[PDB]
RNA sequence: UGUGGACCCGCCCCUUGGGGUGUGUCCAAAGGGCUUUGCCCGCUUCCGGAUGGGCCCGCGUCCCAUCAGCUAGUUGGUGGGGUAAUGGCCCACCAAGGCGACGACGGGUAGCCGGUCUGAGAGGAUGGCCGGCCACAGGGGCACUGAGACACGGGCCCCACUCCUACGGGAGGCAGCAGUUAGGAAUCUUCCGCAAUGGGCGCAAGCCUGACGGAGCGACGCCGCUUGGAGGAAGAAGCCCUUCGGGGUGUAAACUCCUGAACCCGGGACGAAACCCCCGACGAGGGGACUGACGGUACCGGGGUAAUAGCGCCGGCCAACUCCGUGCCAGCAGCCGCGGUAAUACGGAGGGCGCGAGCGUUACCCGGAUUCACUGGGCGUAAAGGGCGUGUAGGCGGCCUGGGGCGUCCCAUGUGAAAG
């Protein structure tokens, strides 16, 4: 199905993904379908993982399936939660 | 949108197919002319209702066969046979140009 | 390749005195002095005509010559004026004198140019705290040029920066000799710098 | 030319003449010497220019150039071709590489050694 | 039959202004007379008026030149030193407004056939509209 | 060698033949209908055209014929039969035929 | 069982096979696990979404006209077959057509694109790496199975080749990683890891993953850095030139002092927090747990030695000259041209210019080349007006008014991925 995962495009050990929805099928940095943040695991800027809760609703409501990181990072952003 | 383009009538020698003319005006790309060009498309007529001379608006169709991907939507104008006329001349000296002994 | 070799021998084929050995060419012992003719064995014939041609190429040779850079860097450097907006010889020079080594030399941290360039080198530089080893580092506006702490003791720099007390620096540069600190006011303008060279015959060289 | 005929006609775009036919017009083209005469120059000059017959990979057979003051080709001697005519013998189109294969460089050469072939000599 | 009026009246002005005439005749058309109601108010011109010779309509188009020189060759400067025809039949030339030309450096002008009518290239350019690049003049 | 996707050919060989299996009846039958018909069989007509529309929908039921493939073979199906018995006909049965 | 859906037919709304309705006929299913008597994982039919895709259309897409006529499934019908679906896609029968100088047919060459290189631009050239699409998986054909394949590590047949052959008969396909061999001027390690990102399967644990993340090799490219700094003679020795007084290399060195690449010692990463587990509802939310290939690498701190230089050129174009040797020789040579005795041109030398871990050569592309000229050229004598005419297609059209508004212009809007 249609996902919600990352893209690897930093350079050599310096590794800046991009939160994306894709197709389960195509490649890892492949073309997506809609870009939806960015995360830089070494957190070497103050902002190292912006979202989009709203795009990222809207694609987990019509079947969006996260992987385990790309999960992680979209609930440090708060895109599940509802209190 | 479907397509819809504009020619005459040239042929009805077919079973509910007409071949309709379109020509189509343009600046040349790097000489900056504004050059004529043509092309002829193979419309579907079911009740054979257009002849030629007949000017008729050519509608993208669904497939109807090979060379067919058009009908026709109706008619422009009628009965102006000095188009056909250029489109057969144009025909005419064409077989004047081989082996043929040079008569034409 | 930072040439490394003799320098007085520039200045002598340059016909002008290039100051890239700092001490002893303030003195009159510069090499300029008692043979201003070029070095070799035809130095003091008579010179031909040079072609406007070789007026351009030893024009640049001499702005160059002067930061002692490489000629690699130097078009880098004189390519990225060529796109900045503004006046290209006030932009490349402006950009030439905003190199580390270049600025080290300024505040007088150095003698010469390729004393302050070891200098950075070695570590003896520092940039708003941290330490910068790249002679190449461009300095921008706001910036705190001073010298390593735990090189503050070193007998160069002792007697260098004394020699600075008292000593009138460029306009655009701030220097407090107590802390051995500096500080990189602004973008020298054309009219700030003094240099015996026509950048105009530079654009025109790299414009053949 | 009119609008009309330039679009009519339009300009014809001339090509480019390879006077080298290394084929693949590669760098250089490997082949085996067949006769290592030597020629007279063009109209201007007289000497006794050294040439040599290569038979190349190429499936080519032709007359390269042996520069330097003196050579060691032979009968089946395989060396390196380069491309590069010589002024003053008409044919002669294509320079040997000093330095590859049965092809020594030149000795005792202390200027222009990249070419020619000719190690740094280890003065002592 | 003349293949272009238009770059035949461009001409016979081109013409009779380097032998310096007083004026110089040209037979009649609404758009030729457009075009001199420019060259006029550009002031290349002192200006036009309707005459007529032997029953035809043409235009008499009073033509401008400079001072008496000094020196050897008194011939004045030319007002019009340029008047070239442009967009030609069997080569229209057409400009949107963004790619109407800007005449010597903005000391010449450019005559253009809008839907908006004949205008100048700033005429042009103000009312917002291109078309058919009918000559140069400068 | 050796690799255990060999095990898919061997099934698709099971496969191949189970499918292969439903059609041929389908065919069969359809003719059979097709033909009764033909001669105007009124009610044994219609009837076997219920079993053949039947084995149709049921072959589309798993992967055999799926999609709108059976609908069409159903539409021919109860096309032909109608326009056949269009000699003196008058369904009887009336299996997959609305009045 | 029939929510529903499929099909025939009818009617209604739509309007090429869309939506609704009525009668008739036809069509559902799978169980499993426990925190076992209800939660979870599945199952079935239907509507919709989402993603991916098929098919069709306008326009654009190299060279030769020393290729000018081509075609019979050919062009179009009707009916049928086939498919998810239109279609001569295929078939039967009928009609006789279709296509071409606005270059058909034939021949040559070629994967296309985002872009790349180059140009003032217009343009020329190009499509490697990365991304998109397409095509192929020793050569040819074919279908099976499946949501999807006519299926690179699936199947069948023919062919070529290679290993087994108890000669009947079999087994194979690196254009996956790495590697071998051959061809060539030339192109790498039979690498470490699954830690991270991504993928398959599984409730999960977890398994698989030469996708990938890394290391290795090669100045192949780009960027950074070094081979030292400051002081040191009206100036060593050596080599050089010498109008023999001198002049050059040169502050260069020697030498004094100073910093201190390499290298030694200590510490030592970010990339990793999720999945999981507990509280809470197997939610939101909070809590803890494991997990680094690169790597003891980066980086930090301490100690610490003066510690690689090369190649091209020096007749004009083009920056830089002298001596010696050689003598139309040997040789140089991009073009113009140098050498038959006092060669700034060959070879060497001292000197000098250029660039510098590189420098030079060869090949190739754009430029300069307005030297195919659209921007931006020409034809009396430089290359170039057709031996002349008639006139076919075509290109081009005088003055006034009206309609239309195709060309043209204007506005808004959609599109124009990412990379660049
Ligand atoms: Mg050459
Ligand atoms: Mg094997
Ligand atoms: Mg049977
Ligand atoms: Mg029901
Ligand atoms: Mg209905
Ligand atoms: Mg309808
Ligand atoms: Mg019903
Ligand atoms: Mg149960
Ligand atoms: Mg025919
Ligand atoms: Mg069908
Ligand atoms: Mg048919
Ligand atoms: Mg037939
Ligand atoms: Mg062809
Ligand atoms: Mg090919
Ligand atoms: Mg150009
Ligand atoms: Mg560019
Ligand atoms: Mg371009
Ligand atoms: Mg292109
Ligand atoms: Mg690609
Ligand atoms: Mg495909
Ligand atoms: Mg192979
Ligand atoms: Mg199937
Ligand atoms: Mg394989
Ligand atoms: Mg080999
Ligand atoms: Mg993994
Ligand atoms: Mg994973
Ligand atoms: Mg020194
Ligand atoms: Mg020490
Ligand atoms: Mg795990
Ligand atoms: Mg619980
Ligand atoms: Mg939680
Ligand atoms: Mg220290
Ligand atoms: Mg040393
Ligand atoms: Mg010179
Ligand atoms: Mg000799
Ligand atoms: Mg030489
Ligand atoms: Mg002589
Ligand atoms: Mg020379
Ligand atoms: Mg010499
Ligand atoms: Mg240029
Ligand atoms: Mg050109
Ligand atoms: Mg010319
Ligand atoms: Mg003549
Ligand atoms: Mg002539
Ligand atoms: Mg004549
Ligand atoms: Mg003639
Ligand atoms: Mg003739
Ligand atoms: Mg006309
Ligand atoms: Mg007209
Ligand atoms: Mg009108
Ligand atoms: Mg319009
Ligand atoms: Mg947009
Ligand atoms: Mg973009
Ligand atoms: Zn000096």
């Amino acid at each position: 199905m249609v996902k919600i995962r990352l893209a690897r495009f930093g350079s050599k050990h310096n590794p800046h993904y991009r939160i994306v929805v894709t197709d389960a099928r195509r490649k890892r940095d492949g073309k997506y379908i809609e870009k939806i943040g960015y995360y830089d695991p070494r957190k070497t800027t103050p902002d190292w993982l912006k979202v989009d809760v709203e795009r990222a609703r809207y694609w987990l409501s019509v079947g969006a399936q996260p992987t385990d990181t790309a999960r992680r990072l979209l609930r440090q952003a708060g895109v599940f939660r509802q209190e | 949108p479907k397509k819809v383009l504009t020619g005459v009538v040239v042929s009805d020698k077919m079973q509910k197919t007409v071949t309709v003319l379109v020509e189509r005006q343009f600046p040349h790309p790097l000489y900056g002319k504004v050059i004529k060009r043509s092309k002829k498309y193979l419309a579907h007529d079911p009740e054979e209702k257009y002849k030629l001379g007949d000017v008729v608006e050519i509608i993208e169709s669904r497939p109807i066969s090979k060379r067919k991907r058009f009908r026709v939507l109706r008619l422009v104008e009628s009965g102006r046979m000095d188009l056909v006329e250029k489109y057969l001349i144009r025909r005419q000296n064409y077989q004047s140009l081989s082996k043929r002994g040079g008569k034409a | 390749g930072r040439y490394i070799g003799p320098v007085c021998r520039l200045c002598r084929r340059e016909g002008v005195k290039l100051y890239l050995k700092g001490e002893r060419c303030y003195s009159p012992k510069c090499a300029m002095e008692r043979r201003p003719y070029p070095p070799g064995q035809h130095g003091q014939k008579r010179a031909r005509r040079p072609s406007d041609y070789a007026v351009r190429l030893r024009e640049k040779q001499k702005l160059r010559r002067i930061y002692g850079i490489s000629e690699r860097q130097f078009r880098n450097l004189f390519e990225e004026a060529s796109k900045k907006k503004g006046v290209t010889g006030s932009v490349f020079l402006g950009l030439l004198e905003s190199r580390l080594d270049n600025v080290v030399y300024r505040l007088g941290f150095a003698v010469s140019r390729r004393q302050a360039r070891q200098l950075v080198r070695h570590g003896h530089i520092t940039v708003n705290g941290r330490r910068v080893d790249l002679p190449s580092y461009r300095v921008r506006p706001g910036d705190e040029i001073a010298v390593a702490e735990k090189s503050r003791n070193l007998e160069l720099i002792r007697q260098n920066l004394e020699a600075m007390k008292g000593r009138k620096v460029g306009p655009w540069l701030s220097l407090d000799v107590e802390g051995m600190k500096g500080k990189f006011l602004r973008l020298p303008d054309r009219e700030d710098l003094a240099l015996p060279v026509n950048e105009q015959l530079v654009i025109e060289f790299y414009s053949r | 030319p009119t609008i009309n005929q330039l679009v009519r006609k339009g300009r014809e775009k001339v090509r480019k003449k390879s006077k080298v036919p290394a084929l693949k017009g590669a760098p250089f083209r490997r082949g085996v010497c067949t006769v290592v005469r030597t020629v007279t120059p063009k109209k201007p000059n007289s000497a006794l220019r050294k040439v040599a017959k290569v038979r190349l990979t190429s499936g080519y057979e032709v007359t390269a150039y042996i520069p330097g003051e003196g050579h060691n080709l032979q009968e089946h001697s395989v060396v390196l071709i380069r491309g590069g005519r010589v002024k003053d013998l008409p044919g002669v189109r294509y320079h040997i590489v000093r330095g590859v294969y049965d092809a020594a460089g030149v000795k005792d050469r202390k200027k222009s050694r990249s070419k020619y072939g000719t190690k740094k000599p280890k003065e002592a | 039959m003349l293949t272009d009026p238009i770059a035949d009246m461009l001409t016979r002005i081109r013409n009779a202004t380097r032998v310096y005439k007083e004026s110089t005749d040209v037979p009649a058309s609404r758009f030729k007379e457009e075009i001199l109601r420019i060259l006029a108010r550009e002031g290349f011109i002192k200006g036009y008026e309707r005459v007529d010779v032997d029953g035809k309509p043409y235009l008499r188009v009073y033509l401008k030149y400079g001072p008496r020189r000094q020196g050897p060759d008194p011939r004045p400067e030319q007002v019009i030193h340029h008047i070239r025809r442009i967009s030609k039949p069997g080569r229209r030339v057409y400009v949107g407004v963004k790619e109407i030309p800007r005449v010597r450096r903005g000391l010449g002008i450019a005559i253009l056939s809008t839907s908006k009518g004949v205008l100048t290239d700033r005429e042009a350019r103000k009312l917002g509209v291109g078309g058919e690049l009918i000559c140069e003049v400068w | 060698r050796n690799l255990s996707a060999l095990k898919r050919h061997r099934q698709s060989l099971k496969r191949r033949l189970r499918n292969k299996a439903k059609k041929s009846a389908i065919k069969t039958l359809s003719k059979k209908a097709v033909q009764l018909a033909q001669e105007g069989k009124a009610e044994e007509a219609l009837k076997i055209m219920r079993k053949a529309e039947s084995l149709i929908d049921k072959a589309a039921k798993g992967s055999t014929l799926h999609k709108n493939a059976a609908a069409r073979r159903k539409s021919r199906l109860m096309r032909k039969v109608r326009q056949l018995l269009e000699a003196a006909g008058a369904p009887l049965i009336g299996g997959g035929l609305s009045a």
